[PDB]
């Protein structure tokens, strides 16, 4: 709900992985770069 | 104690319909430990899941399965699991067969990039048991009462089957369009995709009587859309309301230029003062 | 009381925990931890902490008080080693180790990434779970056959210690790998019809997809063993075909998978592979806390470069300072030599109480074809041409019949490598020279050079890595 | 995730529900592992393209 | 007849040493199998609890395997073989018992052998050791063949004369002896040059000039009536002589290539 | 390859043990 179950932690943790890769991506260019 | 398969590869061997029967169920717990010897006798197993004589298959399917990952090919033994359609459920309860679940969900990404980047379904190639998979995530975020976890799922995946109308399955309606704007430019290098993403949140904004008014701008300025800035003055008309209309038009004329300017103005006296 | 008990045991571990846990989680520091882990932790802990203040002592006050309660059998290991509801296999101490009484002293104090217990009840809140109940299990299955416990203890490490990380990412595995590896020297110690294998195999394939190199090692030996026990010779055959063994995981492992390995191969009579194998493992061996696992190779080791037609060196087996123990294997290599069968089906059996003990003796049935057949190999060698008669009174064999034989199955091998002409009856040479005419040499080489160049690349890439580690960690 | 040892029992939202979830999660958490192995890499040679660069360049 | 231990055995003695019989000891072992599914449902974990239902397991395909071995099919036999072996290990030789099994265990040994399978021959080498509880009289062939064949005295072997005695062994100590003759009589070529036949009868274990005609042609030597070792003879004796060149260079350019790159 | 891992396997403890402590002391000093 709005209170704090199980999917609500699969929404955080989510969010964070998947905005965080497109940043990791420019760190795995300057490797190769 | 008994360390040797030996015996289990007879059975399977044997001419005896009855002893190839029973030797499945038997199977199940060893095939994990014994597995290596039992490789030698992968095809019987195999030929009795493939067999319509037995009812075993389901059975059978899971020790095949089993025998393949351990093997180092874990794709066709997730492709024996699929085919029975044997229940995740027990594969979940067990810490044996966790290989099985892991390679189901990362391969069921693959086919699903390609089917749904422009079509709503996700189509054929992603097979019942799958989708069965899916449905059990797809519960989860109904419940829940909120649209970013299906969100988030439906972009990496790229469909379009929980990244709109899902408020119809119940999700949260409101705050929906923020979220979607700003994961989606940043992650996302594919436009097909991208588009899509955007055409969709035109048709969100209408669900909502008052949608929000920063994200209808964005939508104005980069697909030259007099659609999206359009539901937000159809809604406004209906609601009445000075305060709520203010915010909506300084944030988009930022953004516009010259050439928007001109084509919104038309559109707010066609829906009303 | 006694003020050694805390401050040293729980202090010691803390460190080393913390470290090692967040910096892998972090980065690929993997080198680094690697060298810190074998050398300095095993030898202060074991060594040292025996006599202190109190009876024994490895580390089971970190598994006591930054113990955090996990689902780990760390704490049921715990149970025994003090007294908390079960006296178990050894008696507590009332010096300030205790269990029966838990929340006396501390000098590690608040730290998240240190470990505190009385901070937090449970650790089921984050991914850290698998990690540091890996890490407390760790510090416990050392332990366990040093101090004497038996029984019940030994078996839920064996088990168990499988299905606390099975499900894991590239830090938590990384942690296990270790984890893993100490429970393998408990392992080899006492046989187990018992099977152990189920859970071993299932978690191997799983983790390899999660990521992590060093837990797919250690689990490779610990595998090696469990055939070992059954004494089965089919399973462990597969086991190592299969594997070719990758080289993150460190030094003191490396060991024991060789040996382990070697050991088993020249049974079938692939001496050959099985050598290589052995003269790596004695080399790749620490100094003086390796010593009583490095004497057992050093009988295995004679017996397998033996095995090969070579007669392995006198000095060796006197150097050691377990000469004693090493001069049964001296005499087999005296009556590999001469050739004669009489000193060497003698010596087998009289030493054969000797050599079971090591687990040597399946091998050493195997040397008898030996005897004869490293004596016309380096009859042969020498002097090309030579008459069957002559063969058959050196070493002492039946007739001229005899020999042939011998020549007969090795040559297909390529061993002895000569052939048997009976136009008057010889044995022949193959040998020629000269080889620099003909374009043989070039391949000689071209194959030393491809099999170094790769080493090259990684001789490169490797040296670099820990010093930066070092300097990416926070120093004083 | 708020665990990754083995615990709980199937409601598809008990083990079944966070064995799923963690299969969900590490297609998106493989990315960010490969990464943190790939720093070790990058660093050493930055090092050596730093002292490279600043000769051919000078 | 209906077989399974503690009411029945009757078939296993009924079979061979009273009168040649399998047309009741193998033709009705298919009801046998209906009582086996009963009793394979408890020896999945391996305690001294399960023995009683274990022996019972063993009895059929004791006679299974028996009936198998008189009829010279080999894959039938196999089969049975397996099952008893792993039945034996529930704390490593639990069953070493019945005088219906002594014969099957040497044969086992023979016949792990004769397909030339060296992992598993040394697997129930160890595994099965009950070769002095049912004591050496045909379990000793293997025995005395493995210290001989390894040893590398041939002469010694003890398997061109271990079809004499014989529980119904002599098939199996057959295929075994045509293996050991194969291996002797391709290395012969290589050898020598063109020997006496009587010679190439001698160390070629045969036993006549006859056998040797025969057996030599399919391998490629002694085609006709005279002696043709002389072809592969020649080719093996100068090693350091052979120059393609650039064929046997075996592609400068890849090594070389390979090389470079690094620096 | 041997003299850099000599010089790492006398510094490994020092580092390591050290780590723990800058660390805390780094997050406080960064705020000011």
């Amino acid at each position: 709900s709005f209170l704090g179950p199980e999917p609500e932690d699969l929404e955080d943790l989510y969010s964070r992985y998947k905005k965080l890769q497109q940043e990791l991506e420019f760190l795995e260019v300057q490797e190769e770069y | 104690m008994i360390t040797s398969a030996a015996g289990i590869i007879s059975l399977l061997d044997e001419e005896e319909p009855q002893l190839k029967e029973f030797a499945l169920h038997k199977l199940n717990a060893v095939v994990n430990d014994f597995w290596a010897e039992i490789s030698e006798s992968v095809d019987k197993i195999e030929v009795l899941y493939e067999d319509e004589g037995f009812r075993s298959r389901q059975f059978a399917a899971l020790v095949a399965s089993k025998v393949f990952y351990h093997l180092g090919a874990f794709e066709e033994s997730l492709n024996y699991a699929l085919g029975a359609g044997d229940l995740f459920n027990v594969n979940d309860n067990s810490e044996y067969v966790e290989t099985i679940i892991a390679k189901c969900i990362d391969h069921y990404t693959k086919q699903c990039v390609e089917n749904a980047d422009l079509p709503e379904g996700e189509k054929k190639p992603i097979d019942q048991r799958l989708e069965g998979i899916v449905n059990k995530m797809f519960q989860r975020c109904l419940d829940d009462h909120k649209y970013k976890q299906a969100i988030g799922i439906a972009l990496e995946t790229r469909r379009l089957d929980v990244f709109e109308k899902t408020i119809l399955e119940s999700n949260d309606v409101p705050g929906m369009l923020a979220y979607s704007l700003k994961l989606c430019m940043s992650l996302m290098q594919n436009k097909q995709f991208r588009n899509k993403v955007l055409r969709v949140l035109v048709k969100i904004y209408m669900n909502l009587e008052k949608p929000d008014f920063i994200n209808v701008c964005q939508c104005l300025i980069f697909l030259d859309d007099t659609q999206a800035v359009s539901d937000i003055l159809e809604k406004l008309v209906k609601e009445d309301n000075l305060l709520m209309a203010y915010q909506i038009c300084f944030d988009l004329y930022e953004s516009a230029s010259q050439q928007f300017l001109s084509s919104v103005i038309q559109n707010l006296r066609t829906v009303g003062t | 009381p006694a003020p050694q008990d805390v401050e040293m045991k729980e202090e010691a571990a803390a460190g080393s925990g913390s470290a090692g846990e967040g910096d892998g989680k972090a980065a690929a520091t993997e080198h680094s931890q690697r060298e810190l882990d074998t050398v300095t932790l095993e030898d202060i802990k074991e060594h040292v902490r025996q006599l202190e203040k109190a009876v024994s002592g490895k580390e089971p006050r970190f598994v006591l008080r930054a113990l955090r309660m996990l689902p780990s059998t760390s704490r049921r290991l715990n149970h025994y080693v003090l007294y908390k509801a079960v006296h178990g296999f050894f008696t507590s101490n009332n010096a300030t180790r205790d269990f029966l009484l838990p929340f006396l002293e501390e000098p590690m104090d608040t730290e998240a990434d240190l470990q505190f217990r009385p901070r937090t009840g449970k650790a089921a809140s984050a991914p850290l779970l698998p990690e540091v109940e890996a890490y407390l299990q760790l510090l416990m299955v050392i332990f366990l056959m040093n101090s004497k416990r038996y029984k019940e203890a030994q078996k839920i490490s064996d088990d168990l210690m499988q299905k606390i990380s099975t499900q894991n990412r590239r830090a938590l595995d990384l942690v296990a790998a270790k984890c893993y590896y100490y429970h393998a020297r408990v392992y080899e110690f006492l046989d187990k019809l018992d099977v152990v294998r189920s859970f071993l195999h299932a978690r191997l394939r799983t983790a390899t997809l999660r990521h992590d190199a060093d837990g797919q090692a250690t689990l490779l030996n610990l595998l090696l063993r469990n055939y070992l026990h059954y004494s089965l010779y089919d399973q462990a055959e597969k086991l190592v075909s299969k594997s070719v063994f990758p080289e993150q995981a460190n030094n003191n492992e490396w060991a024991r998978y060789l040996y382990y390995t070697g050991r088993i191969k020249a049974i079938q009579l692939e001496y050959s592979e099985a050598r290589r194998t052995m003269t790596n493992a004695l080399r790749k061996a620490p100094q003086h806390t390796a010593v009583g696992f490095k004497q057992t190779v050093h009988k295995l080791l004679i017996v397998v470069e033996l095995l090969l037609g070579e007669i392995p060196d006198r000095l060796q087996f006197r150097q050691p300072s377990l000469k004693r123990s090493l001069m049964p294997y001296f005499l087999l290599t005296q009556a590999v030599r001469t050739g004669n069968l009489a000193k060497f089906n003698q010596v087998l059996d009289q030493f054969g109480e000797k050599f079971q003990t090591d687990g040597t003796y399946t091998l050493i049935i195997r040397l008898r074809h030996n005897v004869i057949k490293t004596g016309v190999r380096m009859i042969s060698l020498s002097y090309s041409r030579i008459s069957l008669a002559d063969i058959a009174q050196k070493l002492q064999l039946d007739s001229p019949e005899d020999a042939e034989f011998i020549v007969a199955k090795a040559i297909r091998d390529g061993v002895i490598e000569a052939s048997i002409n009976h136009e008057k009856g010889y044995v022949q040479s193959k040998e020629m020279i000269d080889i620099y005419s003909t374009r043989e040499p070039q391949l000689a080489f071209h194959q030393r050079i491809s099999f170094c160049l790769d080493i090259h690349n990684m001789s490169v890439k490797a040296m670099r890595f820990p010093p930066k580690s070092y300097n990416k960690d926070l120093e004083s | 995730m708020a665990l990754d040892g083995p615990e709980q029992m199937e409601l598809e939202e008990g083990k079944a529900g966070s064995g799923l979830r963690q299969y969900y999660l590490s297609k998106i958490e493989e990315l960010q592992l490969i990464v943190n192995d790939k720093s070790q890499n990058l660093r050493r040679l930055q090092a050596q393209r730093n002292e490279l660069n600043a000769k051919v360049r000078l | 007849l209906q077989a399974a231990a503690g009411m029945y055995e009757q078939l296993k003695d009924e079979w061979n040493r009273k009168s040649p019989n399998l047309s009741k000891c193998g033709e009705e072992l298919g009801r046998l199998k209906l009582v086996l599914l009963e009793l394979n449902f408890l020896p999945t974990t391996g305690t001294k609890l399960t023995k009683q239902q274990l022996i019972l397991a063993r009895d059929i395909l004791e006679i299974g395997a028996q009936w198998s071995i008189l009829c010279k099919d080999i894959p039938s036999f196999e089969r049975y073989m397996a099952q008893l072996k792993c039945y034996y290990f529930d704390y490593k030789e639990q069953l070493p018992e019945s005088a219906y099994m002594h014969q099957l265990l040497g044969l086992n040994l023979l016949f792990l052998l004769s397909q030339n399978r060296v992992a598993e021959f040394h697997t129930e080498l160890e595994r099965l050791p009950a070769k002095d509880i049912q004591t050496n009289v045909y379990i000793k062939h293997p025995v005395s063949l493995e210290q001989y064949l390894m040893e590398g005295s041939y002469n010694k072997v003890f398997l061109a004369k271990g079809n004499i005695p014989a529980e119904s062994y002599t098939f199996f100590i057959d295929i075994l002896l045509d293996t050991i003759r194969d291996e002797i009589a391709g290395c012969i070529e290589k050898a020598y040059e063109k020997i006496l036949f009587a010679e190439a009868t001698r160390i070629l274990f045969f036993s006549t000039p006859k056998k040797m005609t025969d057996y030599a042609k399919k391998r490629g030597w002694l085609l006709g009536p005279n002696n043709y070792y002389s072809f592969a003879s020649q080719q093996q004796k100068p090693e350091d002589s052979t120059i393609p060149s650039t064929e046997l260079a075996r592609q400068v350019i890849e090594y070389a290539r390979q090389l470079e790159m690094i620096v | 390859m041997v003299v850099v891992y000599l010089a790492s396997l006398i510094r490994s403890v020092v580092a390591l043990h050290n780590l723990i402590n800058n660390k805390i002391a780094n997050r406080d000093a960064e705020k000011k």
